[PDB]
């Protein structure tokens, strides 16, 4: 579960209940992140077996986790992803 | 030459490059101007700066500092820790951005450039509001509202030109696609307000970011900006009027290079910007120099070096800044935040860029600037400029270019899909005890302050009046505006010498004759008798000799606290022709233009006095030419006692509409315009007045043959010269209320006086001035069984307001009265 | 070597910002306003010399803070900045006795005026001149160092304060003529005044003369300098002559509350250096009495000096103290020295003190009880002088006595006087023919030598080759036709506006520039040669201008009065930033001639046209030009026609009358084209201030058919003419008004008398109701004409708060309405 | 019998007959040349003949006066020299 904490959208919640969960700017995206300083393509959630993973799949501003840039990250419970002004809090 | 002549040189050398390196900086990205651009063997020698450097040393350290991408002015400031200030953060070795903030910068400009592609593809007539070539004002804008929410400041309030407008509102505002583009046809949408939430993308603060509505008059909303923050910040308790000195509201300005060079209102309002009634704790001016106004070279633009240096008339620090560098924007912008915040005063920011398309549609501007054109037919976009400049550098990888471009396409895909999803589908009587306790208020003096002996007796006279009756004009003001305070309302008061009146009649601020210490018998009135605060205040001050901005500035503080109670006076009436461009394009009409709303009033003394034609008229005619059903409230109060329950019905109404007012001068001292205590307590505004004969006394209306209609003092001698004849055949009507015209009022009581047989409008002002050019056409339409053959007794027709002469004038004003008695 | 650092930054230190520490105040309001002790005797290398600490210091302070402070270092031009520095770092010479006695003799005559003024009338406190009187020896220093460099005239502009005193003493108007049927006060502290300035010790005699102005203050700002340009390109002086010696020097006055807070101020210091409109720099002298009637100076200004504006365009600023008139004169003299040598402005300070209220029974001390202490403390500026004479020894006892029987003199000569004083339009054709337009058309394709014309320009010059051989002329060349022809008949035309050189509309191409060099060429300067190669007598001089409107049309208003033979025309972007100019508009262009015989033939060209394009690009608001209107004040006209704005600009140019034209332009009409004229209108007609439609007048149209007639002014007859064309209605006429004022009544009559069976008449306009020529037509009309417009009903846009609607679409639905209903 | 001719002032080419023994110069309006400027004090200057000599006296004037360009308490004219009072500027010939 990712619940947003600062963003337009403050206080949307999406569930994370597939192989991958799509999240950028682009409309068709599971998780849509409309601002300017989101990519079209900017992350994915991705579940193999137990944990959730999240991939930066090549945007501009990046993906941070817990204030940190990452390529990809093993998410835990409480953790904070940054997608462009975005912040999200993933929640188990 | 001796080492004390080599450093006498080293030290004359600094200060060269402190004082005049701007002149030689790499600021243009266009080189227009080619001509733009001690020993070899002492560049090795060490000098005292309580540092020792090498020459080479010192001047690598100046070059960077003074003459690369950023030109700096600041050596005009007398204040020398300003100076200093300047100094030590320009001349620094600067840390190099991080890789995200230079992504953060290309993200900008990506969403920038799309903008302007899609506005340019899907819509005509869009290249004159284009920002090509200027793109860099986006992430410059971006870093000024960021650093102001690094200080935790609550908000940023845009004013600007229709240049790259819609770009700012959805790039900087964050206003959505589908409301930019809503019906869209330039379109109003470069006219009307917006408001919006800025986020940190780095940091942890959010910030209101706000934009005020304007005219295609560049330059004029630049005073209204400015009185729109500072009514903001007395509201937030921010500021000059306000417990906190954070002036945490910030006005951001934005300017085109040619209109920020010649147009008055820029200097007028940067005079404002240290004064106690208007100071806003300094504005981040953005000059837009793309080094051409339409078709108009710089040479015949201004007479100085930079279309910026009228901001030194304040000792402003200027910084100009190469547009193709986003990096230096960014960092001057954040430089001119962090100074705005030291030392609360104006910083402006001169981006040198250039003007990609022609000024209008079909315009090839090859025409007239055919060699600017050629260089800028060379350039390429800023935003492949500063992507190419990160690949050279190293700074980013083409995998990250790669990202980069992908992130365009789809800022491109965003907007254009958005617009095709969006085309598919009350009382104003008071009570005897608040009368008294203004009256009161007059001589509750502080401990052992000394009145002077002449403003003595207008205190004592003022309890004499609160109790006893008699009350004159300038006493029933601050009867209105003291009930209003102790009602809990905001009163704001200005203009010219509006603390004592012109007239040496308000005395809202009096002067201890020994310690020059103020005290201001309305402040009393924000406290109730059990010491409790009401709400209200008095916030009353001296104007600058300005009429334009401070007109401009009362206005936009209307707009920006429509709980307050504004109201701006003029000296003489005559003098509001200079605020012609505030009349006109704001306050008459920015309700039916751009929806926004405003209660501010103009105070305009006016009257025939044989003063001359500039101590005469507030131009009523203009005045009610202007005027449309639902704009504004014109008056021409007889009575102090009409003017009282004016202000009050004005504060209390829950409408914000501007009122006109067409005030005295020696009807102020006037023994026959005063009112009693009951007109203040059991009555109400009157739109329509009748001579105290008929309503309080034994006069017979239907006696009267001959209706003489009027507004303001004539009344009066009008009056007199009916008591002189005991003319019983005659009535006077005077029309309190000139706009929205009293229909109803004015017909119910022509009623009154069944045996007229001939009506006439008498006014002072020639033929082709005051109420008749209106009245005339107007009252024969709307009241066809009153007012056909209505005539007309008035002054002659005139070029100007009155004759020069006060001799003419006392022949000319007994001519109306014998004419309107013969 | 530390110690040298020390000395030459404090050597800049006071070059910077010794004013701030200089004895400029007289009254010493500010008393917080005011290396070791062994360095003082040490020897230091300076700019080479070689000097002790204390005689630096001593220079220094001699010549930073003392009675004058001196603001030069934020001036760009170094040879500027040395040029100051080596007149004010020098051991200056006293001034000899007879230059002392000369300023003695001055502040003589400045008080003994005073007296006389606040003795013998009332309400004359306010304009008076007493703890400011320096400012007459100051004046007196500036004209006579005019005349030292052999200049033609100073030219004065100032407000109400001293100005009696000035006509008096500067400009030598005697008594009789000041005082004349004296009663803002009196007219005559409004009117100009010429006269002829003798130097004391010299050789040169130099024309004073003063502007008139309104009670506005700083609005005659750019009047002053518009009159400054007109007479110098007069003298072939100056920017537009064949020497550089700028011969007219402005002198303007102002007060230190008005010079800091009205924008005319800063806009007419931007026009100083441009090519249009500088006049080699205006000598400025600020009356700085540090007070604005009641209000202080920390509410008037956010900047130390009132002067700080003037940085704008780096002029050296002077701030010197009005009880030292040896160094008030000494300023004076190196201002206008410095304004011949760099043709740029100057500004002068000069701190004194209001003696009097700023009203007749006003106490100052109500408001300001501190300042006003303090000034009833201070002697007069004459007896302080006097005394300080006697005091050092430069004068005697018994010169001392000469001076005071001098000053008793002064007194008297006035008294006497006044004492005394009191016992006792052609209309000649402006038809040209045929050769004048070819030789205008021709004008166009004359090109230089080697010149690239831009290929989007090169049709427009044979268009106009063409259409002055055969017709069709449109608007923008109809324009250039009477410009053209009135230079070649030895007329000076002054063209001027924002892009006014090319056209806001790419309609004028007045300058054409090279493709490959940026040359400029301009066809209608050919003109001012005959075809046997002798001049004319006439100039083209079109600039664009700044991006101002009320300094610009105060410039435009200013150089009309100042060459009452030039043809002056300013042009509007769009009629809509006109307002801008309001104080221009209201204070001199409609009301000088009445209120001060001051006379202008100035033309206001107003792009006006509603279109769909908003509120600020449709109105030049007719309507309130109409307001402003009374008999002989001006020509306003609305022209249909090119060859009718042809002939309306050639009669306003040949008539010999000075009178302002307002003229709203068109904006689409200009590509109209059904708007065009035809040769014969140009060579065999004249201006028609009302116009029928050709059908009647050249056609077959039977005018008895006629039932309904419909008047009306512009481009809105072209859409009803088609209409009536397209509908074949032959009950309906159209007749235009293209004389707006003053109304032509008798052709009017003459006009409608030849449609008798006219049952209903209707003004159409494109305006809101309460806009256009409708709110002064509807009342006027039915009044001048009962017997024709009786029953005249009104088709126009609904009364609107603005000039039009904000949509375009908005726009063409009331467009077709007002068609729909003048056809109903 | 000498004559007075002013060369420079608003009255240039006016012309004065010296032919009584006092000729006052001077802003009284009462003066035998009467020189109307705030240059000329009220009393300034006296042209006294004595025995066919004309000598110019100045009697306390503020600006002084002057021959043929020097400053005088009194001197002996000579055909042909200049005097000034105040912005005046006359030629006394024989
Ligand atoms: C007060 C005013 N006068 C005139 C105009 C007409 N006008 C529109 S754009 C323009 C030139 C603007 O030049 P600049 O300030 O450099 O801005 P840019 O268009 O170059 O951004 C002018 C004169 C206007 N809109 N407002
Ligand atoms: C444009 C304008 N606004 C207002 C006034 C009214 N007014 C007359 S005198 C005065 C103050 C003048 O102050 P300052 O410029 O210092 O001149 P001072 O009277 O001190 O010589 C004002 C506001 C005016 N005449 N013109
Ligand atoms: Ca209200
Ligand atoms: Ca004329
Ligand atoms: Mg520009
Ligand atoms: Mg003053």
């Amino acid at each position: 579960l990712l619940v947003v904490k600062r963003g337009p959208n403050a206080g949307s919640r999406f569930l994370l209940d597939q192989p991958t969960t799509s999240a950028g700017r682009h409309p068709d995206s599971d998780i849509f992140l409309d601002d300017v300083t989101v990519s079209r393509r900017h992350a994915e959630f991705r579940l193999e077996g137990g944990e959730f993973q999240v991939v930066d799949v090549g945007s501009l501003n990046g993906t941070y986790v817990n204030r940190e840039p990452v390529d990809s990250a093993v998410l835990a419970n409480g953790d904070e992803v940054q997608i462009g002004k975005f912040r999200l809090v993933f929640l188990t | 030459d001796s080492i004390e002549d080599k450093n006498a040189r080293v030290i004359e050398l600094i200060a060269a490059y402190r004082n005049r390196g701007h002149l030689m900086a790499d600021i243009d990205p266009l080189r227009l101007d080619n001509t733009r651009f001690l020993t070899l063997w002492d560049l090795d020698r060490e000098f005292k700066v309580v540092q020792r450097k090498k020459l080479r040393d010192i001047l690598s350290v100046l070059r960077d500092a003074y003459c690369r991408h950023v030109g700096v002015e600041y050596t005009h400031i007398l204040e020398p820790e300003q100076q200093r200030w300047i100094q030590e953060r320009v001349e620094t070795k600067h840390d190099k951005p991080t890789v995200a903030e230079q992504k953060y910068i290309l993200s900008k400009l990506n969403a920038a450039e799309a903008f302007e592609t899609f506005l340019q593809t899907k819509y005509v007539g869009q290249k004159r509001f284009s920002l090509e070539g200027a793109e860099t004002v986006i992430p410059m804008m971006d870093a000024v509202i960021d650093q102001c929410a690094e200080h935790g400041l609550d908000e940023v309030v845009i004013a600007m030109p229709h240049r790259g407008r819609l770009n700012v509102l959805a790039n900087i505002v964050g206003k959505p696609y589908s409301q930019i583009f809503s019906e869209f046809e330039g379109d109003v949408k470069y006219h009307l307000g917006a408001t919006g939430t800025y986020i940190q993308m780095f940091g942890d603060n959010d910030i209101e970011v706000s934009l005020t509505a304007n005219p295609s008059h560049l330059e004029a909303v630049d005073p209204v900006l400015e009185g729109l923050v500072r009514a903001k910040q007395d509201l937030l308790d921010t500021g000059e009027e306000g417990s906190d000195n954070r002036f945490s509201v910030v006005p951001l300005m934005l300017h085109g290079d040619a209109a920020f060079a010649g147009q008055g209102v820029v200097a007028e309002t940067l005079n404002l910007a240290l004064l106690r009634g208007y100071r806003t704790g300094g504005t981040i001016h953005i000059v837009v120099n793309n080094q051409i106004g339409f078709t108009t070279a710089p040479t015949d633009s201004r007479s100085s070096e930079y279309c910026t240096d009228v901001a030194k008339m304040i000792g402003a620090p200027i910084f100009h800044v190469n547009g193709d560098d986003p990096e230096a924007c960014a960092w001057v912008a954040r430089l001119a935040v962090d100074f705005r915040q030291a030392f609360k005063k104006d910083v402006v920011i001169d981006m040198l860029c250039y003007r990609r398309r022609g000024h209008n549609e079909g315009d090839d501007p090859s025409m007239t600037q055919p060699y600017m054109y050629d260089v800028i037919d060379t350039k390429r976009g800023s935003r492949k400029a500063y992507t190419e400049a990160l690949i050279g550098r190293g700074d980013i990888s083409m995998k990250e270019a790669e990202d980069a471009l992908r992130d365009y396409q789809g800022q491109l895909e965003a907007v254009f899909n958005e617009v095709r999803e969006l085309e598919k589908h009350l009382a104003t009587a008071v009570d005897k005890a608040m009368l008294q306790r203004i009256g009161d208020a007059h001589l509750a003096l502080p401990e052992g302050f000394t009145v002077h002996p002449r403003v003595r007796p207008v205190l004592e006279k003022r309890r004499e009046m609160a109790y006893e009756g008699r009350i004159d004009w300038a006493f029933a003001e601050l009867l209105a505006l003291g009930s209003l305070i102790a009602e809990g309302k905001l009163v704001r008061l200005s203009g010219q010498d509006t603390q004592r009146g012109t007239f040496t009649q308000r005395h809202a601020v009096i002067v201890d004759r020994k310690t020059g210490e103020e005290f201001t018998p309305l402040q009393l009135l924000a406290t109730n008798p059990d010491g409790t605060p009401t709400g209200g205040k008095f916030l009353v001050y001296n104007s600058a000799l300005s009429e334009f901005a401070a007109v401009g500035f009362e206005y936009g503080y209307s707009v920006g606290n429509p709980d307050a109670m504004v109201l701006w006076e003029a000296q003489f009436g005559d003098f509001v022709n200079g605020a012609q461009s505030i009349i006109d394009e704001f306050i008459s009409s920015g309700e039916a233009k751009w929806g926004q709303l405003s209660d501010v009033v103009l105070l305009l003394p006016h009257g025939h006095e044989g003063q001359g034609p500039d101590h005469t008229s507030g131009r009523i005619e203009r005045f009610l030419q202007l005027w449309a059903e639902g704009s504004m409230t014109i008056a021409m109060p007889s009575t102090p006692a009409n003017y009282f329950h004016l202000l009050r019905r004005h504060g209390k109404d829950g409408i914000q509409r501007p009122l006109i007012v067409f005030t005295p001068k020696s009807m102020l001292r006037n023994k026959a315009a005063v009112s009693d205590i009951r007109d203040f307590t059991e009555s109400k505004f009157r739109s329509v007045l009748e001579e105290p004969m008929y309503t309080d006394g034994e006069g017979d209306r239907n006696k009267v043959t001959r209706l003489l209609l009027t507004s303001g003092k004539i009344y009066y001698e009008l009056a007199a010269r009916k008591a002189k004849e005991n003319r019983e055949d005659v009535a006077i009507v005077r029309i309190e209320q000139l706009a929205p015209l009293p229909r109803r009022r004015l017909a119910e009581t022509l009623d009154r006086y069944p045996n007229v047989k001939e009506k006439f409008w008498v006014q002072e002002e020639p033929a082709n001035q005051g109420a008749w050019p209106s009245f005339g056409l107007t009252l024969p339409e709307i009241l066809p069984d009153h007012f056909t053959g209505l005539k007309r007794i008035s002054r002659r027709a005139m070029s100007a307001p009155s004759s020069g002469s006060s001799k003419v004038h006392a022949v000319e004003q007994q001519e109306i009265l014998d004419t309107a008695f013969g």
